[PDB]
């Protein structure tokens, strides 16, 4: 019900990605934290935290053409040097889990690719009109 | 104690406005109580128009005559007053003053007998 | 037909358990306490319908201002002095000079080693202080040492009642029910939005209502159960009636180094007579308000029953006494004088109550603690708004004889709800469903 | 300004719905609340919670394929169980305080419906491209 | 590589706004703050506040159906009264610096005419189906 | 023609209120107090153009600086001892033993009866003292006493002053002025934004600015208003001048168990001869040094006109001397032999300032509190770079004859402006609008 796809292929966990994308922002208590407020201070961080990776996510979404949907296109065409290998042999073959460590040194790489097909898009478009 | 007294015209003519005073005395027009005005039509039972409190304006009026009926006090002359537009021949009454507190009107007045013609 | 489709910023709300901004002298604790600027509140908005279900006796809004006052005042006299070498043996006489008879045995006149600046010296001070406060050992003894440690207000902190208003967080609002002579309970016809409240006082007091507001068009009486003898009934006028209170006895201050920075403010000889403290009552104002209240009161009692007023019995000063501060100072003063009548139900110049006051006080129940008033010089004059009367049933076997009544005291809470009846916090709910003829 | 709907008919209301929506957002005190800290405690909790119930809305219209505008059509079919009401009994009649009384207890229903008809839309797109 | 854009014309800094953009949610302490709080409250309330600013950003571009992307046309007419300028004398010549002076009593004017824009829009879709 | 186009990104900017980070030893207080790294800062952006107006004698971050040092301190040294028993009447004499004649009277031997661990039992102890901390009875008492119980700063807390950076929060940048000579106000044509500062030492001094930076090109005189004799005067220097300071003496340290894990340090006795401490300034370095300054000066001041500098006159240690801490020590200088001169306006080895120490420190005026430095065991060796200075105008009536000048005192916010003026915090605005000929 919520990380039961981490084992699945790729190919068969993308049907998941709704499972585990909503649960990023899952009295007594309530008179306990305005006392020692030291623990306050701990709930608070951890509340902040959360919303700080979650805004991140939705800028990153954002600034590729991506916020909206859990998938998208970006007409980057994928650099067979970040993997050198065939969609049956990772969609079909390999986990998310695997995955993300095969290519986890390119992440960088591409999401500044990502950022510039963007901006050309926009700028296409404003140019167009 | 206290005593109430209307004064004002007996006849106002149709379209006109009708204007009744009730002097207060014995007591004070500014304390918390409802002054209030009454009407009763000839022939007919007794009729409440609408009042105003001595510390608070906060009036109540029939709902027919709001669009002609004023409510209104003058603390100078420790006095309250019933002004009421575009008279017709149907407002043709007995008017009262009285004084409304909690539950029932402890004081009265004498009333105006106005009649509504040219 | 009709397809699910979602409306975002529909204008709904469900109730709410929130917490309230507060908004608004240099040494007023409510003042330094919020800053959140208010006044231009045109903001009510008028709700046509709705026709809201309130509920003052159990109004969160009360419940918080109960913790956020009391909080604020033990904040603000937590960095005083702690007088705890005050709790000595004191050596006492009765003061016996310029004194009229009904301050006999009323102050006393104790010497004491105190301490000095330096751990190794004391000084022989003296103070004057009032009976209510000190205890005769089998020599005096200060009454707190039973329990607590106690400290001394500091003297530029004030307690000066400015009134404040609450205000929602984003994602709540205040309704406020405008339906007049709302008893508090039920389905307000007349409602508005509010983001602020109007301001009120925080106006401590027993019995006696202080300074609060004045019902619209007539006094109303209102309880959580009127029938119940456990419960309070809290009486509206739609009239102040005028209270004068004044402390006589051009006072003086002494200043006594305790400590290295540790200064204890004790009373020194009083100027002029030594008189009993008191409060003057119009004496017809009074009448003619309990007059409105037994009339509005017999709408839940028998026909032609007969009801008196009573004195406050009770076990104790915050439970028998009219209890207020003014001028700094607080008193205790006897209001039997008021609670004495019988009005046949068939009836067709200032009451003078006599008052004490206390330096050591515990403010809210509670066992220890306490914060010792230091003295005020000169002299107290204090004129007030009563606004309303908090008042119990006897509630004892009916053979006619109607209650006798007595006004009591209680916690905060009623001071407070008195006034917050009107208000009620929820919580906006923008997104919601309907079926429409429409698909993507 | 702001409430003034919330009696008006939920077709009438529908044209406020950018007034309501946009106020959920909406010296002295700065060393006030930098001292007995467990006022900063508060205001830090208020501020807190005011943006989390901010962004499980946001969340909600994302996953829905709802994020962006204030009325969307999502495609599942009004079950006439939860409602056997007619748009002219409900839209011209009702206000949106008593509707929401109406199906309080389908919420729940309905929510999962919409989840997955979006699964099924951004499926369909992948799927084809 | 941030504000390097902050002098150049407005038309030539129009291409900079992904790099102005995406820095706004940009052991030990861990200890310190949670000692001696009151750090650790001004901590949370500067984290708290670059939330709250970044959202209200959001929200505004959401409202006038400016979410998702950085340039927007909302089709309210630019009144030459606002700025009587011609678009070479301002996108070629000033700098966003220099613009955000020329007009900056008329935000309010315009943003409450992007709020309408946009619900005219979203209405006139909604009537069409 | 053209429709309203929103663009968000915008690289514009408003000024801003905000709180810095600060950025970077084990029992440093800086060091521990913000443990936020820096280094790797080459993220300094040129800015063409822009030409942004500052105003150095506004800045708000020298006022975070005075705010957070203040807080730092005191909570450093909050935990630590509390000696209000040390507050007791002493026995003393002089010490009079291997003393040099500027010594004598200086260092009292005060013996007295100290508690001990056991509430029932004392102890005879003795410490020595230095003059200027304790005050004659009508025997001797501590002079905080009349005040503050004080407290002993613990030993295990370093005030070295290592420099910190301050860094924007996310949302908010820092331009830096880097006009040379800018004087601190107005349009400086060059800017860079950075989002951390360059390091600064938060050194606390009078008169003498210590361990700052240097002035790139020339010597610089700066003020809010240089024709206000109420104004400050601060001169950077575009050279050091070197300051060695020294207390000689080799001193030990004892430590007495005042309580259940109270220890106090007293002063033991002194090993080797007793002397003066005291500050060595290089004479022709200072000579130099204003004779830079006074051709600077004379910017603002009439022709041929005689500048003079003088005796810091004044009514206290901090408003009068050069007050510093080394090596862990408090020492007040008498700088009267540096500020004496006349430039004539026609002109073609080491000057010894003698010192005195303290240890009962109030460090930022204040009427209590106060924090005991405990005893430093051996000698003090210090050199400093003495980098500006802090002065003010008398504002008499002119016939000729030109201020005197004098060096002097003030807050700690004139020895932070002093480096802050080449910043100033700004908010970013990301959201705005232009015409644009596009329509949806
Ligand atoms: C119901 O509502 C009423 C109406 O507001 C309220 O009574 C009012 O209470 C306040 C506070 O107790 C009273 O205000 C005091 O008035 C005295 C008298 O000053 C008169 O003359 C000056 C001259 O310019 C006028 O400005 C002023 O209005 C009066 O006419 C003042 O002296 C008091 O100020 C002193 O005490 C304050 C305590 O917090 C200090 O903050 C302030 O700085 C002053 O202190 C100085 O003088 C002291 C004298 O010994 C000295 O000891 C201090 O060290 C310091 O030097 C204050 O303004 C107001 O007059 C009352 N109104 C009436 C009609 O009497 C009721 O209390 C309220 N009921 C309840 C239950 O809350
Ligand atoms: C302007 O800038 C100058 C330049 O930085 C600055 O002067 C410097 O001040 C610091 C601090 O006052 C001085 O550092 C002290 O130096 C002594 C001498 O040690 C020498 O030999 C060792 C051998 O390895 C070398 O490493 C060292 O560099 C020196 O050559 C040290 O002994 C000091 O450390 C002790 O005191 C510290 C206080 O916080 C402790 O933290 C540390 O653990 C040491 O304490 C131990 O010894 C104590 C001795 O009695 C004992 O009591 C303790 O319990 C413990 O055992 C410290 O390193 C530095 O030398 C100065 N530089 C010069 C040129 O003199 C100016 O002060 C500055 N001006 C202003 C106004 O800020
Ligand atoms: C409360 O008790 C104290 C203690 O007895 C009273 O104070 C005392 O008052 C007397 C008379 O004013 C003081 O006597 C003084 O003696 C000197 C001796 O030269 C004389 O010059 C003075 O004129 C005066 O006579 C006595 O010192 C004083 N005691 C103290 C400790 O101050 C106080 O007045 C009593 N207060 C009341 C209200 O009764
Ligand atoms: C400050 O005053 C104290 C108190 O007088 C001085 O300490 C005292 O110093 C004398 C001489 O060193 C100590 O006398 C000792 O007597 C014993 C007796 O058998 C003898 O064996 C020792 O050799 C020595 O003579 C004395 O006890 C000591 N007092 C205390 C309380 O320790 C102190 O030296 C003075 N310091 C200065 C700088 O003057
Ligand atoms: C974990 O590994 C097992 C295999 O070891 C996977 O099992 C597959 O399950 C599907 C279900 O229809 C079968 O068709 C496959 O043939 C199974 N694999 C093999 C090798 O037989 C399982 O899917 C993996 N992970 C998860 C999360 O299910
Ligand atoms: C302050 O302390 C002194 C010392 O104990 C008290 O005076 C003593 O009182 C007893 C009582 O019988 C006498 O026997 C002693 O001779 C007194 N001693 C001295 C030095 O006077 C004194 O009464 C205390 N004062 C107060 C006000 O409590
Ligand atoms: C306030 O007045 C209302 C009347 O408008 C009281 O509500 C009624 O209570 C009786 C009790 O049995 C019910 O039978 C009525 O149906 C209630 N009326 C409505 C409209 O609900 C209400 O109890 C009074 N509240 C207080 C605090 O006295
Ligand atoms: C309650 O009312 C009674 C009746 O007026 C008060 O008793 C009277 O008080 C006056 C005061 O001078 C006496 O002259 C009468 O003789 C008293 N009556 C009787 C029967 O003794 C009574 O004191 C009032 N109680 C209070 C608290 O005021
Ligand atoms: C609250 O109820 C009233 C009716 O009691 C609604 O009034 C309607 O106002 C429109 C305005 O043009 C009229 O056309 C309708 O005929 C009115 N209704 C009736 C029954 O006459 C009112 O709209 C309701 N709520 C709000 C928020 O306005
Ligand atoms: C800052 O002002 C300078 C001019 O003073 C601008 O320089 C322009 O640079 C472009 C680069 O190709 C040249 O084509 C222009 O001719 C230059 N301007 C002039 C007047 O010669 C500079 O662009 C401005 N701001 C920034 C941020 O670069
Ligand atoms: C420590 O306390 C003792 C006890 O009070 C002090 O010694 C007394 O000093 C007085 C002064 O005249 C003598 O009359 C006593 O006889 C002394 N008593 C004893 C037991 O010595 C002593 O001086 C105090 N010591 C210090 C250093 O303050
Ligand atoms: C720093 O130097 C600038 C000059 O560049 C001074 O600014 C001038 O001040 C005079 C005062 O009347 C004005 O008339 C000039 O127009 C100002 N020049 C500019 C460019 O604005 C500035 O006051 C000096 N600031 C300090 C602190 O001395
Ligand atoms: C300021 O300068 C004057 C002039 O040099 C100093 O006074 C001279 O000090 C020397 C020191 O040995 C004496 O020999 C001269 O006789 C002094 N001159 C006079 C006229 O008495 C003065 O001391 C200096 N002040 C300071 C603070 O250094
Ligand atoms: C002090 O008060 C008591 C209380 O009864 C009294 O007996 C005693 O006589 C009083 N003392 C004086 C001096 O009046
Ligand atoms: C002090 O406390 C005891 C505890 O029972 C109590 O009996 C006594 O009455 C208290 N003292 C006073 C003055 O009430
Ligand atoms: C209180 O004092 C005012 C001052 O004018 C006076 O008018 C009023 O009647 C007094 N009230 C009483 C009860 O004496
Ligand atoms: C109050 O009412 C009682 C009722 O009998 C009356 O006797 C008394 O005189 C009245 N007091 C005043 C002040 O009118
Ligand atoms: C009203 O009076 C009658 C007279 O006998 C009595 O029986 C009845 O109980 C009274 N009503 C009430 C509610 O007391
Ligand atoms: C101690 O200092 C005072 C200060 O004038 C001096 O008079 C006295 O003689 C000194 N005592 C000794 C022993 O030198
Ligand atoms: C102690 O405080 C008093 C208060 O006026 C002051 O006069 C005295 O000079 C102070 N003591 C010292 C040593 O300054
Ligand atoms: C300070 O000490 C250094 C050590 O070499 C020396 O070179 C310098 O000249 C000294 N400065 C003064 C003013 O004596
Ligand atoms: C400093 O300048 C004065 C100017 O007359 C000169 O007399 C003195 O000797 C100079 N000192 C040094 C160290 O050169
Ligand atoms: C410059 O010298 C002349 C000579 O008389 C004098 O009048 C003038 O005031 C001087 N200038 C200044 C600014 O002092
Ligand atoms: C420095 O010592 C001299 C010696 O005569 C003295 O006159 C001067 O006032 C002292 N200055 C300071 C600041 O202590």
């Amino acid at each position: 019900g919520f990380l039961g796809a981490a084992g699945s292929t790729m190919g068969a966990a993308s049907m998941t990605l709704t499972v585990q994308a909503r649960n990023l922002l899952s009295p007594e208590c309530q008179q306990h934290l305005l006392k020692l407020t030291v623990w306050g201070i701990k709930q608070l961080q951890a509340r902040v935290l959360a919303v700080e990776r979650y805004l991140r996510d939705q800028q990153l979404l954002g600034i590729w053409g991506c916020s909206g949907k859990l998938i998208c296109c970006t007409n980057v065409p994928w650099n067979s040097s970040w993997s050198n290998r065939n969609l049956s042999e990772i969609w079909d073959n390999m986990t998310w889990l695997q995955w993300d460590k095969e290519i986890s040194n390119y992440t960088q790489i591409i999401y500044g690719l990502l950022e510039e097909s963007q901006n050309q898009q926009e700028k296409n478009e404003q140019d167009l009109l | 104690q206290v005593q109430l007294q209307e004064s004002g015209p007996a006849v106002v003519q149709p379209s006109e406005t009708l204007s009744l005073t009730c002097a207060v005395s014995g007591g004070s027009i500014s304390g918390g109580y409802g002054w209030t005005w009454i009407r009763q039509a000839p022939g007919k039972a007794l009729e409440w128009i609408g009042n105003i409190y001595g510390h608070s304006g906060s009036t109540n009026y029939k709902s027919s005559l709001k669009r002609r009926l004023t409510i209104s006090t003058d603390t100078s002359k420790n006095q309250f007053s019933l002004k009421l537009t575009s008279v017709t021949a149907a407002d043709t009454a007995v008017y009262y003053c009285a004084r409304w507190s909690t539950a029932d009107f402890d004081y009265w007045g004498q009333g105006v007998l106005v009649t509504v013609s040219s | 037909n009709l397809w699910v489709t979602v409306y975002y910023g529909v204008p709904v709300w469900k109730d709410a358990e929130t917490t309230l901004f507060c908004a608004s002298k240099k040494h007023n604790v409510w003042a330094t306490h919020c800053c959140v600027p208010t006044d231009p509140n045109p903001q009510e908005i008028h709700l046509e319908n709705v026709t809201e279900e309130f509920n003052m006796w159990k109004n969160n809004m009360v419940e918080q201002m109960h913790t956020d006052i009391i909080s604020l005042w033990d904040q603000s006299l937590k960095p005083c002095v702690k007088l705890t070498p005050l709790c000595v043996t004191l050596q006492c006489t009765n003061v016996t000079n310029n004194i009229t008879d009904d301050m006999r045995g009323e102050l006393k006149n104790c010497s004491f080693n105190m301490t000095t600046e330096l751990r190794d010296k004391k000084q022989k001070v003296y103070s004057l202080f009032y009976r209510l406060d000190v205890v005769q050992i089998n020599e005096y003894r200060l009454i707190n040492c039973n329990t607590s440690a106690i400290t001394q207000a500091c003297p530029k902190v004030s307690f000066e009642p400015i009134p404040i208003h609450y205000c929602a967080p984003a994602g709540f609002a205040i309704l406020k029910c405008k339906d007049k002579k709302f008893n508090g309970t039920g389905p307000c016809p007349s409602v508005s939005t509010v983001q602020c409240t109007h301001g009120i006082k925080p106006v401590v007091s027993t019995q006696l209502l202080l300074n609060g507001s004045l019902a619209e068009e007539e006094v109303m009486i209102r309880s959580e159960n009127i029938t119940n003898n456990a419960k309070n009934i809290l009486v509206q006028f739609n009239t102040p009636v005028q209270i004068n209170c004044t402390r006589p006895n051009n006072n003086t201050r002494k200043s006594i180094r305790i400590g290295p920075g540790q200064w204890f403010y004790a009373t020194g000889d009083i100027i002029g007579d030594i008189r009993q403290a008191h409060c003057n009552v119009s004496k017809a104002t009074w009448n003619e308000t309990l007059g409105k209240v037994v009339k509005q009161l017999r709408k839940h009692f028998g026909n032609n029953t007969i009801i008196r007023f009573a004195n406050s019995s009770g076990g104790d000063l915050e439970v028998t006494t009219h209890s207020f501060n003014c001028g700094g100072e607080f008193f205790y003063c006897n209001t039997s004088g008021l609670f004495n009548s019988t009005w046949i139900s068939n009836t067709s110049d200032s009451i003078t109550l006599p008052c004490r006051i206390k330096q050591i006080i515990n403010m809210w129940q509670r066992i220890g603690q306490a914060m010792y008033a230091p003295p005020i010089q000169g002299v107290i004059r204090c004129v007030s708004n009563i606004t309303g009367l908090i008042l119990t049933r006897d509630g004892g076997s009916t053979n006619s004889t109607t209650e006798t009544f007595r006004p009591g005291g209680g916690d905060m809470r009623d001071n407070w709800r008195s006034e917050l009846y009107k208000y009620k916090v929820v919580k906006i709910e923008p997104l919601g469903v309907a079926p429409t003829r429409c698909k993507r």
